């Protein structure tokens, strides 16, 4: 019955930094992992980084490393991502979950609403 | 990991057959296939459909079924309804670089 | 955990209670005599080796009851000998590789008489064990109970050399 | 696995409550036993693991605590032991005992 | 009721072997295991032995490998022990116990060098 929400639509002039967050409620936030993914029209979907609040361990791919980092708030559920050294990245940012707490589905479940990060 | 897939013409309310081809198949000892399968509509958020191989999730109907093979992938729909249309995805667990599909949209 | 039986039987994992059907091959040793050798029939595989590793242990609330009365057993949990009316906690075993790995346990019996033992009817209860697992990530625990079931019509020699 | 305990020496008065605690790391579970030592006698057991008063003493002895912290609290003291209190865990093969705490009264 | 008895104090020269006898009665000696606890005079306690009277397979502790023998006898109802190698640091008493935790205990033995 739970749902995910993020933030409002933003338009940013090139050369600046942008902040988009994810908010969760209705379950324990300590155990489930956090993954963030982007989709673009005409290009395939690909996820940026893997973060877990239990150990604060950051895994990133080689191509998107040095662009952004992922952090979650332990007191209340909130996901952080700050874009740095920005061009033409006008797409949609999502926040996703991860399963398999002991013997469950173990897939990309619970997907949130859509936003827009346009650039000029 | 490079992966290749629109869709064939589909008769109204019969079946759909789309395939996922891998540059390197995944069969490891116990003989289980590691795939992932998604569904989305324009505007509304995507939802999960199939995990592992023919394992149902949440409260979706049981009509979604597929066939498993090392070099070929298959999945079939039985009934076509208004919200059944859209674009379907495909994902594999290729170690640390997980990669999703390029998209495949069903049409009439 | 997705353990399977060598005869093709898969076990449930969501519920606490479960049943396994294992045949028996009794034989006599110099000191004791083995009753159930599970180091071949039961073996497990894990999922996702890169992120999550697993550990499994058993507590002291195990019993030998059923048709047979309580005796003094001997258990090899990939190491030394523990009394089967368990009074302690086992050491930890770890799973990591995706390939199948055996789960070695042994079940013995202390001889009381030189003649023999009771017969085992095909289809009964043998022993009850409880297991609890912990992860590399989550700090909580999840415990469940297993009871072994009889599949073969065999006898237990107790002490001496049973000749027929 | 280690066992360290804090209070050591306490007091020399009759009537008030006393607190004895043992501290352990790597999160031992509900398998810790408490028993006392007399200077010239063999030790005898008081409480089982977690909280469970064993047979052999009818006095007020109640234990509490779980996770990584375990402590013992008793309401009244009179004509009791002079020696020491020891805590014993049941986790793995190398069983290890804590140090000493002395109660006078 | 059941009781435990054992031998008195024995002194030994350095670099020798000593045997201590623990005797039991009442309960069945075949069914139940054996424990051993080392007590230095006021410096806490250690955990050492773990023997089965049914066979001879023993579970040691890590700090000693060949320093103990832990021999069990099953006919005269006399559980035994043997200590190999004697120095000044080993001068402490040893206890006898029954595995139901550590309920019934023995008396002790003043072993000096």
């Amino acid at each position: 019955q739970v749902q995910l929400t993020q933030s409002g639509a933003e338009l940013v002039k090139p050369g600046a930094s942008v902040k988009i967050s994810c908010k969760a409620s209705g379950y324990t936030f300590t155990d489930y992992y956090i993954n963030w993914v982007k989709q673009r029209p005409g290009q395939g979907l690909e996820w940026i980084g893997k973060i877990g609040p239990g150990n604060n361990s950051t895994y990133y791919k080689e191509n998107f490393e040095g662009k952004a980092t992922l952090t979650a708030d332990k007191s209340f559920s909130t996901a952080y991502m700050q874009l740095s050294s920005l061009s033409e990245d006008s797409a949609v940012y999502f926040c996703a979950r991860w399963g398999y707490l002991w013997s469950t589905g173990g897939g990309f479940d619970y997907w949130g609403h859509g936003t827009t990060l346009t650039v000029s | 990991i490079v992966m290749t897939q629109f869709s064939n013409p589909v008769t109204l309310g019969t079946s759909a057959s789309i395939s996922c081809s891998s540059s390197k198949s995944l069969l490891h000892s116990n003989g289980i296939t590691y795939l992932y399968w998604y569904l989305q509509r324009p505007g509304q958020s995507p939802q999960l459909l199939i995990y592992r191989m023919s394992n149902l999730a949440s409260g979706v109907p049981d009509r979604f079924s597929g066939s498993g093979s090392g070099t070929d992938f298959a999945l079939r729909i039985s009934r076509v309804e208004t919200e059944d249309v859209g674009v379907y995805y495909c994902a594999q667990m290729l170690e640390r670089p997980y990669t999703f599909g390029s998209g495949t949209k069903l049409e009439i | 955990f997705a353990c399977k039986t060598a005869s093709g039987t898969a076990i449930p994992i969501g519920a606490a209670s479960a049943n396994v059907y294992v045949n028996l091959a009794p034989a006599v040793n110099v000191g004791q005599n083995l009753v159930v050798d599970l180091s071949t029939q039961i073996f497990c595989h894990n999922d996702y080796p890169e992120t999550i590793t697993d550990y499994v242990t058993l507590q002291r609330g195990s019993a030998y009851g059923g048709v047979l009365s309580s005796f003094s057993g001997t258990v090899k949990y990939s190491g030394s000998s523990y009394p089967f009316p368990t009074t302690s906690e086992t050491p930890r075993v770890v799973y990591n590789s995706r390939t199948d790995k055996p789960w070695p346990v042994a079940l013995y019996l202390t001889p009381v008489s030189s003649a023999g033992g009771v017969a085992i009817k095909a289809g009964s209860l043998i022993a009850v064990l409880i297991l609890r697992q912990t992860n590399n990530y989550n700090s909580d625990d999840f415990q469940f109970v297993w009871n072994i079931y009889a599949n073969n019509d065999v006898v237990v020699p107790t002490g001496g050399c049973d000749v027929s």
